[PDB]
């Protein structure tokens, strides 16, 4: 068990440190801690009491499978990155192959003028890696900037010291 | 987000960049005009059988794209006249056989369009239908590139007088 962060509240609508600081519940757990936010009824603060309680851990939330990935998602975030304010030159696959996200993401290179790392499966032999240039559906005067990348090999893990598979466009990224 | 630069620009207040051409010629300088000259030659585009005033700003396309020395014997009039505009300006007339055909668009009542050729010094009217008819008789072929027109109404002046924007466009048979 290892603490890490403590701060004190007060349940005033009014709320107010010794520094000034705000002790509005919400407002000053947002303003301290980057872990919980919190939501109060504005009918039920006022008569809102308080208790000692010890270990209070969350129970019931999970990301789920994370391996099942939605071009939903994809899309979504591909609008998260575009509507971003701010600058960014390169974008990379980053280990994403659905063709819908590949799409996408060359269109908003294109719209942007700006840089593409995408790869491909790494499983696909030389044979069925040609026919997979063209099923990108990038290819084209439009989607030029873009660079695809693959590899046709396997390595050793660095933490779990397994025989493991991944794309090298992060490893391009960083040599250029 | 709005840091996007897009290809296609219009009349909003913003600042972008148009697609990159690579086929395109470019030369800079002015003219003295100390001596000034004239003559007769055959060039893409420019209003035939008329005298006009081209300098080294605007000979670039005025003149069109140099021809193929290879047709006939037509190279000579491009070559003299590149090699007259390092010093001064011209007053060139073109000259055409009476093969030149200028492209004619009627629109009827109704606005439908139809498409004629006809040779240059002819003049065309407008029967009972096809209420009126524009024409291009700057020379250009229309053919490589081609040109277009996109019409759409919009809102009416004080006078309630129905009004629609004209858009002009230049297409390259690459697509540009």
């Amino acid at each position: 068990v290892t603490t890490l962060e403590t701060h004190t509240v007060s349940l005033a609508e009014e709320a107010k440190d010794d520094m000034g600081r705000l002790c509005y519940l919400p407002t000053a757990l947002e303003a301290r801690s980057k872990y919980l936010r919190a939501v109060v009824n504005e009918e039920l603060i006022s008569t809102a009491k308080v208790t000692n309680k010890k270990s209070l851990a969350f129970t019931g939330g999970t990301n789920g499978d994370q391996s099942k990935i939605s071009t939903a998602a994809y899309l979504r975030a591909v609008k998260v990155l575009n509507n971003a304010p701010y600058m960014y030159t390169a974008v990379l696959g980053l280990g994403c192959y659905d063709n819908a996200a590949i799409t996408a993401l060359g269109k908003i290179c294109a719209d942007r003028l700006i840089d593409g790392f995408f790869d491909v499966k790494p499983t696909l032999t030389y044979a069925e890696a040609l026919p997979a240039v063209e099923d990108t559906g990038l290819l084209g005067t439009d989607y030029v900037s873009c660079s695809v990348y693959h590899y046709p090999f396997s390595c050793k893990d660095k933490w779990t010291q397994s025989r493991v598979v991944f794309g090298l466009s992060g490893v391009a990224y960083a040599a250029k | 987000s709005q840091y996007s630069i897009q290809q296609s620009l219009g009349n909003a207040s913003g600042v972008a960049v148009s697609p990159i051409n690579a086929d395109a010629t470019l030369s800079t300088g002015v003219a003295l005009n100390s001596s000034l000259w004239a003559g007769i030659g055959v060039f893409a585009r420019g209003k035939p059988f008329t005298v006009l005033a081209v300098t080294e700003s605007n000979y670039e396309d005025v003149l069109g794209e140099p021809l193929k020395p290879s047709s006939g014997s037509q190279f000579e009039p491009i070559r003299h006249v590149y090699e007259a505009i390092q010093q001064t300006s011209g007053y060139v007339v073109r000259a055409v056989p009476d093969d030149a055909k200028f492209p004619i668009i009627m629109f009827d009542e109704s606005g439908e369009p139809a498409y004629s050729a006809l040779p240059y010094g002819s003049e065309i009217e407008l029967d009972s239908g096809e209420a009126f008819a524009i024409y291009v008789d700057d020379g250009d072929p229309c053919i490589s590139p081609t040109r277009e027109l996109t019409i759409e109404t919009a809102t009416a002046d004080s006078a309630g007088n129905e009004r629609f924007l004209l858009k002009l466009t230049q297409t390259t048979s690459l697509g540009v």
